[PDB]
């Protein structure tokens, strides 16, 4: 058949689309992410001596 | 008995100018709306009763 | 006048008749059978049909709800009761008292795996005690309220 | 067949008819062999080459849908394409003479309805145009003229647009710079 | 179907709901694909609306006596009009899914509602 | 205090000015609109004569 | 024949905005329009081919056209 | 396009060449979304390296003259080789991206840039 084909490519097509999506707001979050974590060294520094 | 007078009236004159200006505007603008609503309900009507009339005639 | 659907799928599924209740249909519609079959049974199609389209639908929904699970309750029992080996005949009023005793819940209990074989234990027992109730059908061709509270 | 024996095309998607755009052209098909052979020198002017701007427009805001966090300078452009195909659409039965036409469009590009709601862009253009058509004359006089548009009548319509915004609204607006 | 000769709120009910409708099969494969939990809050209402709208439209007729015990039921225009308007602003989303099935008037509406 | 009763003589003024200013545009665009409308029924009147 | 031709330049309206903003036609100059069932082609055609009141009001035929249907 | 056929010195600076506008075509994601400030030291020299080949890549014409008003020039295969062969180190890195635009021989180009 042809019309299953057509829907079958719309479907991938748009899945595609959002995965790429996704994986891009990823790697934008991980960068906030790395800036965040670093930030408690300090104190964890003087309270242990 | 009479330096907190001074401080009250020094609260009074911190907000006396915002709310002012602020009413004001408020006003200006509300005349603004009903002004131009009422000139362009009535082009409407204007427009809607002299097709119905030109129709009629 | 109206055709039966079958599909391998469903047949190694699980579903030993194999028809698929979404397409197949009978155009002279329910004046064939008699009134206490469709007195008891009633939109059933319908009612499978949405169910099988919920659970297509909610099959990886996060959530579920009160009405949301209970209608898949009643449409998972619903399915399973329907199963019939081969070389198994049956009459109308064991028939009528399956679908009555399932389309009013009175199975709801009792869970998915002991469905059938329960069904099947009480159609024995009725038969010696209350007999005279499938006698009544076969004189009337509809329940009455005495018979039905029984 | 007729495809490859004539030049240009014009591609009339469903898809696009069944919700939004009423005019429903294609545009990243569509071309045309003869361009700007064929063109007003205002118009050309005017236009600023906004078909890379629509294409990134879309390119963008299919990424942007789900996304809230983006660069300013992104968001300002998403913003200016949805204006602008916003802006695309009209009517049936209303043709346009070319100067209201590069009158908004002049309008569109130079980013002055950019603090207009997209919701009620349409309607607010279409009473300055009018407004354009009472009080004011000379630029339509102008533009059938000489068919270019000068720097002071660009400060005159400047004016004009920034005094009809200020007395403008459709649902909780505000009227800025 | 023109403003020319219609009423335009009958042209912007039947926009608004094609457009609606339109979003609904746009959606449907990343719906069924990724899950509802996955789109943001917008998509999620425009899904719950089209559910509603789409059930909405089901109405049973009389020569369907034959096949189901149901009786016949019909409705005026200014009533559709009026109830459509009203699904499509939002104000009916709290009924669960049921109560949209097989309706034939908004009064029949508010009794199937009351029987659940 | 002095200061504060100021503006509001300037407000009523542009209140008044908007208020002719408008009724003036809306009486042209409407004695306009009469025209044109009038003119084209009695065009087509000589139309279908 | 091929030795009785110009260059095209002349800018020919059609009334619609994103037609003459994206794809400009001009005299002598074939446009193709190709278009699925219920679309608006003929909507389109009907605004170009009556756009042109104007154009006939004036006096000499140089802005003047003859459309045929 | 042999080693064999053109000499080895030609197959590695094509692959060369291909190589980083591949790694240039790759990175063009993170340079649109974070930009060219979190890539690397090395990847930020061979982004500037990358744009400042494609830039010299380009050569003036004939014809362009008519619009231009500089007529074209041809180079000898030798000489295209071998400063492709020392811009493979990026050296020209801190020459202005104006001054990138070729309209002959590196020694014309070097002298512009020397007066601009
Ligand atoms: N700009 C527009 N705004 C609103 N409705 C429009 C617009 N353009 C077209 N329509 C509507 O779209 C439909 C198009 O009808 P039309 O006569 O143009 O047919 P068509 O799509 O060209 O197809 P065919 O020639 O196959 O019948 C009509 O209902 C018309 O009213
Ligand atoms: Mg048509």
């Amino acid at each position: 058949t042809l019309r299953e084909l057509r829907g079958r490519i719309r479907s991938a097509g748009s899945i595609k689309k959002i995965t790429k999506a996704q994986e891009l707001i990823a790697t934008s979050r991980i960068a906030k992410a790395q800036a965040r974590v670093e930030a408690a060294r300090p104190y964890a520094a003087e309270i242990t001596n | 008995a009479e330096r907190e007078a001074m401080l009250a009236k020094t609260a009074a004159d911190n907000r006396k100018s915002a709310e002012q200006v602020a009413a004001a505007q408020a006003d200006y603008e509300k005349e603004m709306a009903e002004a131009r609503a009422q000139a362009s309900a009535l082009r409407d009507e204007a427009r809607a009763a002299g097709r119905s009339v030109v129709d009629e005639k | 006048d109206g055709q039966c659907f079958l599909e391998s799928d469903l047949f190694n599924q699980g579903v030993r008749p194999a028809i698929n209740v979404g397409v197949s249909v009978s155009r002279v519609g329910g004046a064939a059978q008699i009134k206490a079959m469709k007195e008891v049974a009633g939109s059933l199609r319908l009612d499978l049909s949405q169910y099988r389209e919920l659970e297509a639908f909610a099959a990886f929904a996060s959530d579920l709800d009160a009405a949301s699970k209970a209608q898949l309750d009643r449409g998972a029992r619903l399915v399973e009761l329907l199963k019939q080996p081969q070389y198994s005949p049956l009459a109308v009023e064991e028939q009528v008292v399956a679908i009555f005793l399932g389309t009013q819940g009175h199975l709801d209990s009792v869970p998915v795996e002991d469905v059938q074989r329960f069904e099947s234990e009480l159609l024995e027992h009725v038969k010696a005690s209350h007999s005279d109730i499938f006698d009544g059908i076969r004189e009337t061709k509809k329940l009455s309220e005495e018979a039905e509270e029984k | 067949n007729v495809i490859s024996i004539t030049d240009g095309q014009c591609f009339l998607e469903s898809d696009l008819f069944n919700q939004g755009v009423r005019p429903a052209i294609n545009v990243g098909v569509s071309v045309s062999r003869v361009g700007g052979a064929a063109q007003i020198k205002a118009m050309k002017e005017v236009a600023g080459s906004l078909r890379l701007d629509l294409s990134q427009y879309r390119e963008l805001e299919a990424f942007a849908a789900f996304a809230s966090d983006l660069d300013a300078a992104s968001k300002a452009q998403l913003d200016r394409g949805a204006r602008l195909v916003e802006l695309l659409k009209q009517p049936q039965y209303s043709p346009l003479a070319v100067e209201e036409q590069v009158v908004a469009i002049f309008l569109g590009t130079q980013g002055h309805l950019d603090s207009v709601p997209v919701e009620d862009v349409q309607r607010f253009e279409s009473e300055l145009l009018e407004h354009v058509k009472a009080s004011h004359s000379d630029i339509f006089d102008g533009i059938r003229e000489t068919k270019k548009l000068s720097e002071e009548a660009e400060e005159k319509l400047v004016s004009v647009i920034n005094e009809f915004k200020k007395g403008f609204q459709a649902s909780d607006g505000s009227s800025v710079v | 179907l023109d403003p020319a000769i219609v009423g335009d709120e009958h042209y912007r009910v039947a926009q608004e709901v094609i457009r609606i409708l339109q979003r609904y099969k746009d959606l449907q494969d990343i719906i069924a694909i990724l899950g509802i939990d996955e789109l943001s809050e917008e998509d999620k209402q425009l899904v719950n609306r089209a559910r509603r709208i789409e059930r909405f439209l089901s109405q049973n007729m009389m020569a369907a006596e034959q096949f189901t015990g149901q009786p016949g039921s019909t409705v005026p225009l200014k009533e559709t009009i009026e109830a459509f308007d009203k699904l499509t602003k939002g104000e009916f989303d709290h009924l669960p899914e049921q109560a949209f099935f097989l309706i034939g008037g908004l009064d029949d509406l508010a009794k199937k509602a009351e029987s659940l | 205090l002095a200061d504060a009763d100021a503006m509001h003589a300037k407000a009523l003024a542009d209140a008044k000015a908007e208020s002719e200013k408008v009724t003036e545009e809306a009486k042209q665009d409407s004695e306009r609109i009469a025209a044109q409308l009038s003119e084209q029924a009695g065009s087509e009147a000589e139309r279908i004569k | 024949s091929v030795v009785q031709r110009q260059s095209v330049s002349e800018p020919l309206q059609t009334g619609i905005k994103a037609i003459d903003a994206m794809t400009p036609i001009g005299r002598g100059q074939r446009q193709l329009i190709i278009g699925d069932r219920k679309t608006g082609k003929t909507a389109v055609c009907v605004d170009t081919i009556l756009n042109q009141r104007e154009a006939w009001l004036t006096g000499d035929p140089k802005q003047q056209v003859r459309c045929v249907y």
